[PDB]
């Protein structure tokens, strides 16, 4: 409900809105937030990989406040890259997790549909990282 | 350097508009606080966070400021507003109650608490808090701001009174009228006071005109006292026509003249209502009520002798002319000539500037509904519902499509008679009913729910 | 005989059947997850637009 509250306070006035629409949005917001108070569900605070800070960051968060190290997306399912396993193609160069491909059995790149084998591409990215 | 602050502000301003990053916007003031704390730094980060609409961090910063500044009633009201805007009503209410218990001599705090209590839909406590403080602060009459607070309290009391009215009651509530009259009197007094002090007064003038409009609508809704409304609306029109409000503000006069058009339509005077409609046309070319009333008056003048010819002539003269187009669509449905109807809708759409106009979309939905096609008609009716006008008709047509797809008699005596289809259609009808109860009328809503 | 088999093997959908999978979802999805919205006093139908 924290993200819902942020989205609702964003939605109340973007640039311009008729009075009836704004009143309806406020009615929806007050109904939702007076049925029960905003409760934060617990989750796993995985250790951060962007920097050396011991302050763990929430799984959903990608902003990485106070560090400035934003995380690259994974075009497979949207999860941020929190592991060494990430590769990309030479057509769209987007990070991609091995486990997501294995679960989804994706024969092509999710964005650009590059028709090249993912196993050899993982090997090539591993070689490139070894070069670095 | 004395211009260091301005330099940093400008550097910030070229760092959110050229590079488009909110994080750096926040960081610009974050470094200002972190480098050296002061008695105003938390206030300015709170202001920046409000400008970016991040209520929780601003509330935390204002809490730190209130830690630094002992009383600082400005930080008190800022904290109250921030905690009200964070969509956490329990802690905001607790803070309001604590502050009221501490110092019961803060009128702004009482007004904010009343607004929050109205928001949470707790009328009893809200009224029990509003009435004593508003009825007691009658000793500082010469002061301007105290008069403004009294006016706001009376307005919110009237709003509370009108909120607790179950639908279907047609008894003119006198206490609301008296409270609104006191509010307009105090607003006139404070307008005079603001004129005395050489301050901008047109905003008070326009808000008083809006309150006049609300009073006129309230008095027209229940008791048909046409002369009193006519006089009040003339006074309001004279009251919004000072300074440079002629050109800058146009929605106010639009609402006044729509209201006048509705009253003249009720009074059954074609000439005066036509003159008012001409005034609307000179004001706003995209007025829907003017076109609908003109179509109705033309129907009154001619029905079946040569109405089709003059309607086609008017369609030829004016490109869109949506109301006459809808009437012609109805006639062509009545005469099995939907092909020339399609030609006419294509011709009107070719020069419609914007495709998704409410009138054109409504006409397209009606034409597709009359052509034995429910899907596209439903889509167009849903698209055209996004307006003040045509909402009731579109919702009724959608409900009829959901309930009666083949356009047959509702109850067939030959066999069964009711028609039951799945479960989602009924829930969609319920959603349309919930929209109609706030947008459409009350009697049609009753018919549809029945 | 080979022409039909090869064409069916490849069959590049040019225009006609690029994405033709149109089935009413305004009613199909509303049965999937809208039940606790109607059960509670919540109106999010505006957001679903
Ligand atoms: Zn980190
Ligand atoms: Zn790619």
């Amino acid at each position: 409900f924290r993200e819902c509250s942020r989205a609702f306070v964003k939605l109340q006035n973007l640039e311009n809105i008729t009075e009836d629409e704004k009143e309806r949005y406020e009615a929806i917001a007050v109904s939702i937030f007076t049925k029960h108070p905003p409760l934060d569900s617990p989750c796993e605070y995985t250790p951060c990989v962007g920097k050396n800070c011991s302050q763990q960051v929430s799984e959903y968060d990608i902003h990485c406040r106070a560090c400035g190290s934003n995380f690259s997306p994974c075009v497979a399912s949207g999860r941020p890259i929190f592991q060494k396993e990430f590769y990309q193609c030479k057509n769209c160069r987007h990070k991609m997790i091995e486990s997501e491909v294995s679960r989804l059995k994706l024969y092509n790149c999710a964005l650009c549909h590059s028709p090249i084998d993912f196993k050899r591409f993982t090997e090539s990215n591993n070689n490139n990282n070894n070069n670095i | 350097s004395p211009y260091f602050l301005r330099a940093r502000q400008i550097l910030a301003d070229v760092y959110l508009d050229q590079l488009r990053d909110r994080r750096n916007y926040a960081k610009c003031y974050a470094d200002l606080i972190e480098i050296d704390p002061s008695f105003d730094n938390y206030k300015m980060l709170g202001d920046a966070l409000m400008k970016i609409r991040e209520p929780e961090e601003a509330s935390r910063a204002y809490e730190k400021a209130a830690l630094i500044k002992p009383d600082d009633e400005q930080i008190i009201q800022l904290l109250g507003l921030s905690l009200c805007q964070t969509h956490d009503y329990n802690k905001a209410l607790t803070y309001y109650e604590n502050a009221l218990r501490m110092n019961p001599k803060r009128l702004d705090l009482i007004i904010d608490l009343g607004k929050l209590c109205i928001q949470i839909k707790n009328f009893n406590r809200a009224e029990e808090i509003l009435k004593p403080d508003i009825f007691s602060d009658e000793y500082q009459l010469p002061t301007y701001q105290n008069l403004k607070r009294n006016q706001e309290g009376f307005y919110l009391i009237a709003k509370l009174n009108i909120k607790r009215t179950p639908p279907g009651v047609f008894t003119p509530i006198d206490m609301y009228r008296k409270a609104l009259k006191k509010s307009i009197q105090i607003q006139i007094d404070v307008i005079e006071k603001a004129k005395q002090e050489g301050e901008d007064v047109e905003k008070e003038r326009k808000t008083l005109a809006d309150m006049y409009i609300e009073l006129a609508k309230y008095t027209n809704q229940y008791e048909k006292n046409e002369k009193a409304t006519l006089d009040i609306l003339a006074e309001a029109s004279k009251y919004t026509n000072n300074q440079d409000t002629m050109s800058k503000t146009v929605g106010n006069q639009e609402k006044i003249l729509e209201l006048e058009v509705q009253m003249y339509f009720k009074s059954n005077q074609k000439l005066e209502c036509e003159n008012k409609c001409n005034l609307l046309l000179k004001l706003n070319p995209n007025n829907d009520l003017a076109c609908l009333t003109l179509a109705e008056l033309l129907l009154q003048k001619d029905e079946y002798s040569q109405a089709i010819e003059q309607f086609k002539k008017i369609l030829q003269d004016r490109p869109n002319n949506y109301g006459i187009l809808a009437k012609l669509i109805d006639f062509f449905r009545r005469s099995f000539q939907i092909n020339e109807a399609k030609t006419y809708i294509e011709r009107a759409e070719k020069k419609a500037t914007n495709t998704n106009d409410p009138g054109l979309c409504y006409c397209r939905g009606l034409y597709h509904k009359y052509n034995r096609s429910p899907k596209d008609a439903l889509n167009e009716f849903s698209k055209a519902k996004k307006s003040s006008q045509y909402a009731e008709e579109s919702l009724v047509n959608m409900i009829d499509i959901y309930l009666n797809p083949d356009q047959d008699l509702y109850y067939s005596n030959v066999e069964e008679g009711p028609k039951v289809v799945d479960e989602v259609n009924l829930r969609a009808c319920e959603s349309l009913l919930r929209e109609m109860q706030i947008r459409a009328s009350y009697l049609r809503y009753i018919v549809m729910e029945s | 005989a080979q022409e039909q088999e090869v064409s069916k093997v490849s069959a590049p959908p040019n225009q006609p059947t690029v994405q033709v999978q149109d089935i009413n979802e305004l009613q199909k999805f509303t049965k999937i997850n809208t039940l606790p919205q109607t059960e509670e006093g919540v109106d999010l139908s505006q957001l679903m637009q």
